[PDB]
C-alpha cells in the first residue's frame, strides 16, 4: 500500500521502514520572491548533500537500510529488538539516540576508511 | 481446566526449578505460543516471557522457557527468596485470545526459618457498648507459612464460636494470618481461664488471659 | 545473535522543529489580471493543479501559533513587497507647501 | 510506561448488571490493547475479551459473548506520546460465579504476533454478587500491647470487627506516617459476614506527641470513618517499659 | 514540510491528534484590517476564541467565526479626477469636482445576524468566566486612528468606520440593518510609519464592496475585582494578528532522514 | 591518532593516505555580506560535486581509495613505491604527476564505460 511522503509517522519502525523510498523521493525537485526562491534552492542541496556526504564517508552510498561493522552499545538504547521495530517510531526512537548520534557517527568514519585500507590490501595480494 | 500445569515444584536457594505447562493438541502444543505469569495471590501479576522464549522487560537471565512439540515448560534459576508464589501460563495466538492454566505454586527452600511476633490485643471498653464480645489474636514474621489455632475451657477444647484463616505473603517474605472468637459476656467474671493456642513447627506460642479486668 | 549492529537508515519519517525561508504561490488568473498591477503576483511561482496534502495518522504535534515565525515571515514579506512598489511611483515632495 | 487506575468496589443483587471502568495515563491509549481478565474462585483465572482503542475490534470468549460488552472512551493527548484514555466492560446478567476479582490490562506491542498479550496491570476491581444487603463497618479501638518489655517496643492499631463486603483501606493520618505498615485479612463469620483488623509498630516513650487517626473508609457504599487509640493498655509488661 | 492541524476544535496552542503534512499553506489572502478581520477563512464547527494568555488582560483575542456576517461598504459621491503636471513625467493626481450630492461613507451590517453572532461568541466566551456571568460589549478606550476605528480599504482607498454600533451590548446568563459611519483618507501612514507616507490617488466614481467578517480582535477590561460583569472591547494595532489568525493552522519543520538503528546484521568482509 | 584537517600535510603519503576521511569530511557544511554567502555557497557544492563527477565517471564512487585497470606508466613518475609512500608527501608528489593528471583521467573514463559495456555481457548470457 502507498501511504504518502511522511505517511508513516506514527507507524512501527518495521512499518516505517518499508516507506522509505517515498521520504527519500519528495527531498529535492519537490525581486522580492526572487531572492526567496534563491536561498530555498540552495539550501535544499546543502541539506541533501550532507546526508549523501555522511552515507558516502560511511560505505552506505546504496542506500536506504546498510549494515556496518560498529557494534551496537548497549548504553545507546539497550531496548529489545522487538520492541523498537515493532513497537515503537521513529520520531520517537530518534530522541532516544539523539544524545550519541555524533560520537556514533564518527565510529563509522573511521570504520570505513579501515575497509579501504585493507580491501586495498587483499588486491594487492590478490 | 484444559491446559495443565504442575501442581507444585521445590528448589534450594541459589537452585534451579522448571515447571510443565502440557495440553491437549487442541490448546497446545504445535502451531501455538506460550507465555509466563507471576501471579501473586491478591496483587497483580507480572509477565516474564512470550513467544515461548522471548523475554519481557526488566527480566533477570535467569528466566527461561522452551515449547517442545507436545508440552511447555518454564525454568528459573538462582532462585531468590521473593520467588515462592503462583505462577500461571497461557495458550494464545495472534488473532485469538488467552487461555489460563490450572495453577502452580513454588516452594523455595533451602531458606532460614523465622520466630513469631506475637501481639494480642483484647476488646476495647467501647466494643461491649453494644453488646457484642471478642478477642483479637494476631501473629506476624514466621516461616514455614503454616499454624494451628487452638484454644481450651476448663480442661477441655472450645466446640462453638470459632474463625480461623489461612496465612499470606507479606512485604518481607514473610507469611501472617489472624484469629478471633467470640465469648459470652457473662462468661468473664464467671469463668477463669482461656488459651489461644498458635503451634509453631519451630517452637510453641500462644497467649492465654483470664477474664479478671 | 545476542550482539547487535547498528544498521543505518535513508528516508526515516521524522523531522525536527525549524525556522526557515519559504515561498510564494498563487494562481494563473491572478497572472490574467494584468494590468500591471498586482504586487509580486509576477515573480511569485505557481500553485499546483492537483493539490495534495497527505494525512499523518497515528501523529500528535505540539502547535503554538503566539511563537510561529511564517507569520512574522509573512508580516515582513507583506512590507517589503510593498515597500518596493512606491520606488518608481512619484514622489510628492512639492505638494507640501 | 504509565499507571492504569480503575474503580472502586460495588455489590449488586443478583440478575442485574455492572459497569466497570479503568482509567489511562503515561501511554499512548490508541496505541496498545485494552484486556479484561478476572480472578474469580471457581474456574481460577479467566480471560473475558479485548478492545483496541483505535479500530474499536473486539475478541471475546464465548463465555462472555451473549454475556458481556466492552466499551471504550475517547483519547485526550498530554503530549506527542502520552495521552489520558479510558475503557469499561458491561456484563449484562451476573450469576452466583462472577463473584470475584476484575482486571484491565493493555498490550504488549503494537505490532507482531503477541499484540494484545497484557503486559502492564491495572490495581484490581472487585465484585460480590450476593442477595445479601450492605452492612457498614464497626470500627473499635486496640488497647496497646508489648512484643518484648527488653528490646524496647510497643504496638497499637484499629478494628473493624463485623461488615460486608470487602475491601477496606488501612490509612494513617491522612497517609503521613509509613512506619510499620502492617495489616491483616479478614475472616468470614458463620452466618456470612467479613471481620479484620490492623495493628502499626510504635516505642513507648511518646505518647502525646503521637496522632492516632486511621482514615479509613468502605465504599461500596459511601462510608467514612475516623478514629483514635487511648492509651489505657491491657498486658503489665507494657507498663514496666515507661 | 508544513504540518497542518485538522481538528475542528483547536485553540492554537498544544498537542494536536489531527494531523497533516503539506507543501503549500492555503491561499492566504492579506487583509490589513483593523477591529473586525474580513473575508478570512470560517471555523468549521464552533466560534473558537483563541488567545495566548486568557486570564491576562493585556494579550487580545482573537475570535473566528463560525458563520460569515456580511457587511457592505460604500462611498456614494461620485468623484472625480483630474492631472495635474508636475513635470517632468511627475503628474498629480488631484481631486477634482463631486458629481451629484455630498453624502457620508459608511457600511452596513444586519442586526439580526450581528446578534446572532454576538450571541455565539458569548456562549463560548463563559467556557473562560463562569457560567453565571455578565458580558457586555463597548467601544474602544481611546487611542490613534488607526486603531480605533475598523479600518479597510475598499476600491482602492481608505475606509475608517466608527465601530460604536457593534460594540454597544449587554449579555444576561439566561427589519433594517446596523447603518456605520466612515471616514475616508489619503496621505495613509499604515504599518506604524515614520519617515515615509503613501498619497493614494483619488478613485473616480462610485465605490462600493461587500465583504464577510471572519473574525475580531477583542480586548478585555484589567480593572477586575473579581466582578461577573468583565467587558470587552476591539483592539488591534499590531497586525501579526490578522496573519496569526489565518496561520494558526500551520507549522515548519526541519526533515532529518538519516535513522540509525540495530539489527541483527554485520556488513560482508 | 587524529591530527586534524590537513595535519597530515607534511606527512608521507602513506601516512597521509590513512587520514583521508577527515579531509573529505570538512569540505560540506564546513545585504552586501548576503551576496558573498551566496557565491561561497554555491562554489563549495560545484567545486565539490565535480570530484564526485570524476569518481563517478571512473568506478571510484566508494571512495577514497580506488584501483584501477590503467596501468602506470613510467614516464610519469617513475620511482619505487617505498620512495613514494615511505618517503614523499602529496604536496610534492602532486607537482610531479601533475603535467599529465588530465591525460591519466581520459585512461580512466574510458576504462569504466568499457567495463560497464562489458559486465552487461555477462549478466546477459547469465
Ligand atoms: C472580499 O471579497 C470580495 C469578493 O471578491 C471583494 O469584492 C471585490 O471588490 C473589488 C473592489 O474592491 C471588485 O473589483 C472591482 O469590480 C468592479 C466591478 O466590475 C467587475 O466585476 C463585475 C462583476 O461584479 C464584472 O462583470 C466586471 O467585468 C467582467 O467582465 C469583463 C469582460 O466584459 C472581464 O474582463 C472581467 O474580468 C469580468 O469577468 C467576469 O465575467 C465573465 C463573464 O462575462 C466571467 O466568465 C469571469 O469569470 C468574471 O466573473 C468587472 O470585473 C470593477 O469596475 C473594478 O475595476 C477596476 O479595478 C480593476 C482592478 O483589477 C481594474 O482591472 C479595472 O480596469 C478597474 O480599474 C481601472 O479602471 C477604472 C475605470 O475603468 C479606473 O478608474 C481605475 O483607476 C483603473 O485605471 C474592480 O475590478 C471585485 O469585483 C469584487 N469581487 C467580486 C467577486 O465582484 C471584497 O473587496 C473583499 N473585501 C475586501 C475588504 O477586500
Ligand atoms: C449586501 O448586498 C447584497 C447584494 O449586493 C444584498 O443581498 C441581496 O439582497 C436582495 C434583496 O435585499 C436580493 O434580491 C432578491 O432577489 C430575489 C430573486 O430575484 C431573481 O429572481 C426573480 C424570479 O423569482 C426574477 O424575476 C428577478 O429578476 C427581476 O428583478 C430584477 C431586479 O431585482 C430586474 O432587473 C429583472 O429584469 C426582473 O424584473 C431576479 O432575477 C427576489 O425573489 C427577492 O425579492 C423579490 O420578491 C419579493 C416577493 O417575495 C418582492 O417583494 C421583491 O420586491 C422582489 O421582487 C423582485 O422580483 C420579482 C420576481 O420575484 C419581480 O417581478 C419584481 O419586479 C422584483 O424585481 C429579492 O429581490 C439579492 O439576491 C441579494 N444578493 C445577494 C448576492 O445576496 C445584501 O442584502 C446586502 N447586505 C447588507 C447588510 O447590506
Ligand atoms: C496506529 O496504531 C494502532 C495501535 O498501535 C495500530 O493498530 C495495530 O495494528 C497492528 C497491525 O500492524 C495489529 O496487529 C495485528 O493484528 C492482526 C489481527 O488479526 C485478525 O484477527 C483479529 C481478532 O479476530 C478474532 O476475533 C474475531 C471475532 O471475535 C474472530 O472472527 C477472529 O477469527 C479472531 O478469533 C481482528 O480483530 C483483526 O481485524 C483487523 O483486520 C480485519 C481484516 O483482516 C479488519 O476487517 C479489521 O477492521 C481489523 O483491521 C484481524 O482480522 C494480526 O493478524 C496481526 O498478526 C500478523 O502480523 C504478525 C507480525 O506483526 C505475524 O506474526 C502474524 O502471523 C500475522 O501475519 C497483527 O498481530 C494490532 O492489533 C493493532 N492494535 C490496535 C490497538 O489497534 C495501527 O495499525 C496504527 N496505524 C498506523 C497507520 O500507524
Ligand atoms: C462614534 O460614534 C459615537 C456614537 O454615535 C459618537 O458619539 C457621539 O458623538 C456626538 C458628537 O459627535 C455626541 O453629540 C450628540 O450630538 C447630537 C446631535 O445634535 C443635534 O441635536 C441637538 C439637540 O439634541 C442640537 O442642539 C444639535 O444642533 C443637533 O441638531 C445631540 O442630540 C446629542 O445631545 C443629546 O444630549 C444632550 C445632553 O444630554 C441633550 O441636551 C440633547 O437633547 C441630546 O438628547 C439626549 O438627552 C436627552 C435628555 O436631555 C434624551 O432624552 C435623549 O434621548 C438623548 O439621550 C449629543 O450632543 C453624541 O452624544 C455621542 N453619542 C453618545 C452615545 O455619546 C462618537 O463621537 C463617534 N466617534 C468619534 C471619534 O466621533
Ligand atoms: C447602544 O444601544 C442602546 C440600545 O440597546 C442605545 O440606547 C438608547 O439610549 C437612549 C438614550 O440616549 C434611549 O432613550 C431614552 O433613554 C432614557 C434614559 O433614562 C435614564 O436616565 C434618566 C436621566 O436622564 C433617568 O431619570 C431614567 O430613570 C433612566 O435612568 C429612558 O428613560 C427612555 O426610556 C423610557 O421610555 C420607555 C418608553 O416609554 C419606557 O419603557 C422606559 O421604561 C423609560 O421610562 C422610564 O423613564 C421615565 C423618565 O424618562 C420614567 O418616567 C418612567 O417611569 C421609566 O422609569 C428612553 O429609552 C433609547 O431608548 C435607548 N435605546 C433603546 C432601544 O432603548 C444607545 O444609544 C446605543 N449607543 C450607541 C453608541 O450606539
Ligand atoms: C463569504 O461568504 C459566502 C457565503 O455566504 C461565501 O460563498 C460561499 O463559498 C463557499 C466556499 O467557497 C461555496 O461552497 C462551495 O460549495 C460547493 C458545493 O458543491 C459540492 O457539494 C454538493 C452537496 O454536497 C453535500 O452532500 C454530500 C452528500 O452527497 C455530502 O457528502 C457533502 O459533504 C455535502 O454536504 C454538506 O453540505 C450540506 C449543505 O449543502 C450540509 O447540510 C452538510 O451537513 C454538509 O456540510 C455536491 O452535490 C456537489 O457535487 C459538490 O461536491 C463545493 O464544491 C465547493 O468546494 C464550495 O464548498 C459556496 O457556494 C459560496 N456561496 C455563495 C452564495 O457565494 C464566500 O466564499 C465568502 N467570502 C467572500 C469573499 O465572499
Ligand atoms: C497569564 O498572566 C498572568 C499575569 O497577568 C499570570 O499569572 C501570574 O502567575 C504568577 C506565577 O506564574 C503569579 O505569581 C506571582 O509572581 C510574581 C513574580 O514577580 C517577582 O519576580 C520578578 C522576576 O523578575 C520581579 O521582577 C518582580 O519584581 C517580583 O519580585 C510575584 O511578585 C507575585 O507575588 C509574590 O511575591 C511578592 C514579593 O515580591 C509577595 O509579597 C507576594 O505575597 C507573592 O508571594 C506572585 O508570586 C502571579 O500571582 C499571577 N498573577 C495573576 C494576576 O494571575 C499567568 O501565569 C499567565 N499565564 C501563563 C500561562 O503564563
Ligand atoms: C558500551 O558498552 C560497554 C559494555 O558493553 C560499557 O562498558 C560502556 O560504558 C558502553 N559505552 C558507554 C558510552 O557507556
Ligand atoms: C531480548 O529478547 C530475546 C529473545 O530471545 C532474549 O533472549 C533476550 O534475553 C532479551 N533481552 C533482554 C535484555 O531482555
Ligand atoms: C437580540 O435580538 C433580540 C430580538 O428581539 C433583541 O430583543 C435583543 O435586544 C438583542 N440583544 C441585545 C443584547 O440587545
Ligand atoms: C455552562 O452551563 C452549561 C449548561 O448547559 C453547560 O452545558 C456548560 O458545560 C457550562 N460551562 C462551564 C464552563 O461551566
Ligand atoms: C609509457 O611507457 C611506454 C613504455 O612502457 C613508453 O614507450 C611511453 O612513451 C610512455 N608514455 C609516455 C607518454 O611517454
Amino acid at each position: 500500500v502507498f501511504l504518502g511522503f511522511l505517511g508513516a509517522a506514527g507507524s512501527t519502525m518495521g512499518a516505517a521502514s518499508m516507506t522509505l523510498t517515498v521520504q527519500a523521493r519528495n527531498l529535492l525537485s519537490g525581486t522580492v520572491w526572487g531572492i526567496k526562491q534563491l536561498q530555498a534552492r540552495v539550501l535544499a542541496v546543502e541539506r541533501y548533500l550532507r546526508d549523501q556526504q555522511l552515507l558516502g564517508i560511511w560505505g552506505c552510498s546504496g542506500k536506504l537500510i546498510c549494515c556496518t561493522n560498529v557494534p551496537w552499545n548497549s548504553s545507546w538504547s539497550n531496548r529489545n529488538l522487538s520492541e523498537i521495530w515493532d513497537n515503537m517510531t521513529w520520531l520517537q526512537w530518534d530522541k532516544e539516540i539523539s544524545n550519541y548520534t555524533q560520537i556514533i557517527y564518527g565510529l563509522l568514519e573511521e570504520s570505513q576508511n579501515q575497509q579501504e585500507k585493507n580491501e586495498q590490501d587483499l588486491l594487492a595480494l590478490d | 481446566s484444559v491446559l495443565t500445569q504442575s501442581a507444585s515444584v521445590s528448589g534450594s536457594l541459589g537452585q534451579s526449578v522448571t515447571i510443565s505447562c502440557t495440553g491437549p493438541n487442541s490448546v497446545c502444543c504445535s502451531h501455538k505460543s506460550i507465555s509466563w505469569y507471576q501471579w501473586p495471590p491478591g496483587r497483580a501479576p507480572t509477565l516474564i516471557i512470550y513467544e515461548d522464549n522471548e523475554r519481557a522487560p526488566g527480566i533477570s537471565p535467569r528466566f527461561s522457557g522452551y515449547k517442545s512439540y507436545w508440552s511447555a515448560y518454564l525454568t528459573i534459576s538462582d532462585l531468590r527468596p521473593e520467588d515462592e508464589t503462583t505462577y500461571y501460563c497461557c495458550s494464545y495466538t495472534h488473532n485469538s485470545g488467552c487461555v489460563f492454566g490450572t495453577g502452580t505454586k513454588v516452594s523455595v527452600l533451602g531458606q532460614s526459618k523465622a520466630n513469631p511476633s506475637v501481639t494480642l490485643f483484647p476488646p476495647s471498653s467501647e466494643e461491649l457498648q453494644a453488646n457484642k464480645a471478642t478477642l483479637v489474636c494476631l501473629i506476624s514474621d514466621f516461616y514455614p507459612g503454616a499454624v494451628t489455632v487452638a484454644w481450651k475451657a476448663d480442661s477441655s477444647p472450645v466446640k462453638a464460636g470459632v474463625e480461623t484463616t489461612t496465612p499470606s505473603k507479606q512485604s518481607n517474605n514473610k507469611y501472617a494470618a489472624s484469629s478471633y472468637l467470640s465469648l459470652t459476656p457473662e462468661q468473664w467474671k464467671s469463668h477463669r481461664s482461656y488459651s489461644c493456642q498458635v503451634t509453631h513447627e519451630g517452637s510453641t506460642v500462644e497467649k492465654t488471659v483470664a477474664p479478671t479486668e | 545473535a545476542e550482539n547487535l549492529w547498528v544498521t543505518v537508515y535513508y528516508g526515516v519519517p521524522v523531522w525536527k522543529d525549524a525556522e526557515t525561508t519559504l515561498f510564494c504561490a498563487s494562481d494563473a488568473k491572478a497572472y490574467e489580471t494584468e494590468k500591471h498591477n498586482v504586487w509580486a503576483t509576477h515573480a511569485c511561482v505557481p500553485t499546483d493543479p492537483n493539490p495534495q496534502e497527505i494525512h499523518l495518522e497515528n501523529v500528535t504535534e505540539e502547535f503554538n501559533m503566539w511563537k510561529n515565525n511564517m507569520v512574522e515571515q509573512m508580516h515582513t514579506d507583506i512590507i517589503s513587497l510593498w515597500d518596493q512598489s512606491l520606488k518608481p511611483c512619484v514622489k510628492l515632495t512639492p505638494l507640501c507647501v | 510506561q504509565g499507571q492504569l487506575v480503575q474503580s472502586g468496589a460495588e455489590l449488586k443483587k443478583p440478575g442485574a448488571s455492572v459497569k466497570i471502568s479503568c482509567k489511562t495515563s503515561g501511554y499512548r491509549f490508541n496505541f496498545y490493547h485494552i484486556n479484561w481478565i478476572r480472578q474469580t474462585a471457581g474456574r481460577g483465572p479467566e480471560w473475558m475479551g479485548w478492545i483496541s482503542p483505535y479500530s474499536g475490534d473486539k475478541n471475546l470468549a464465548p463465555a462472555f459473548q451473549d454475556r458481556v460488552i466492552m466499551t471504550t472512551d475517547t483519547e485526550v493527548p498530554v503530549t506527542s506520546f502520552t495521552s489520558t484514555g479510558a475503557a469499561y466492560m458491561e456484563i449484562r446478567n451476573l450469576k452466583f460465579d462472577d463473584t470475584g476479582t476484575y482486571f484491565c490490562a493493555k498490550g504488549l506491542l503494537r505490532d507482531g504476533s503477541s499484540t494484545w498479550l497484557p503486559y502492564l496491570w491495572g490495581q484490581g476491581t472487585l465484585l460480590t454478587v450476593s442477595s445479601a444487603s450492605t452492612k457498614g463497618p464497626s470500627v473499635f479501638p486496640l488497647a496497646p500491647s508489648s512484643k518484648s518489655t527488653s528490646g524496647g517496643t510497643a504496638a497499637l492499631g484499629c478494628l473493624v470487627k463485623d461488615y460486608f463486603p470487602e475491601p477496606v483501606t488501612v490509612s494513617w493520618n491522612s497517609g503521613a506516617l509509613t512506619s510499620g505498615v502492617h495489616t491483616f485479612p479478614a475472616v468470614l463469620q458463620s452466618s456470612g459476614l467479613y471481620s479484620l483488623s490492623s495493628v502499626v509498630t510504635v516505642p513507648s516513650s511518646s505518647l502525646g506527641t503521637q496522632t492516632y487517626i486511621c482514615n479509613v473508609n468502605h465504599k461500596p457504599s459511601n462510608t467514612k470513618v475516623d478514629k483514635r487509640v487511648e492509651p489505657k493498655s491491657c498486658d503489665k509488661g507494657l507498663e514496666v517499659l515507661f | 514540510a508544513i504540518l497542518k492541524c485538522k481538528d475542528k476544535k483547536f485553540n492554537g496552542t498544544g498537542p494536536c491528534p489531527s494531523v497533516s503534512t503539506v507543501q503549500c499553506t492555503h491561499g492566504i489572502k492579506p487583509v490589513v484590517s483593523t477591529q473586525l478581520l474580513l473575508n478570512g477563512s470560517l471555523a468549521e464547527e464552533e466560534v473558537m476564541i483563541r488567545s495566548e494568555n486568557i486570564t491576562n488582560n493585556a494579550k487580545n483575542i482573537l475570535v473566528q467565526f463560525n458563520t460569515p456576517v456580511q457587511i457592505n461598504c460604500t462611498r456614494p459621491n461620485n468623484n472625480t479626477r483630474k492631472s495635474i503636471r508636475i513635470g517632468p513625467g511627475q503628474a498629480f493626481y488631484a481631486t477634482g469636482d463631486i458629481i451629484g450630492d455630498i453624502r457620508q461613507a459608511h457600511c452596513n451590517v444586519s442586526k439580526a445576524t450581528w446578534n446572532e453572532t454576538l450571541g455565539k461568541v458569548v456562549k463560548q466566551l463563559r467556557k473562560h468566566f463562569g457560567n453565571n456571568t455578565i458580558i457586555r460589549f463597548a467601544n474602544s478606550s481611546g487611542g490613534d486612528l488607526e486603531v480605533t476605528t475598523h479600518s479597510f480599504n475598499c476600491g482602492g482607498e481608505f475606509f475608517y468606520c466608527n465601530t460604536s454600533g457593534l460594540f454597544n451590548s449587554t449579555w444576561i446568563s439566561n427589519n433594517d440593518s446596523i447603518t456605520l459611519p466612515c471616514r475616508i483618507k489619503q496621505i495613509i501612514n499604515m504599518w506604524q510609519r515614520i519617515g515615509q507616507a503613501m498619497y493614494a490617488p483619488p478613485i473616480q466614481g462610485v465605490i462600493r464592496c461587500v465583504s464577510n467578517i471572519t473574525g475580531l480582535i477583542l480586548t478585555r477590561d484589567g480593572g477586575s475585582t473579581n466582578s461577573t460583569t468583565e467587558t470587552f472591547r476591539p483592539g488591534g494595532g499590531d497586525m501579526r494578528d490578522n496573519w496569526r489568525s489565518e496561520l494558526y493552522k500551520y507549522k515548519v519543520v526541519k526533515i532529518e532522514p538519516l535513522g540509525v538503528a540495530p539489527t541483527r546484521c554485520k556488513r560482508r568482509v
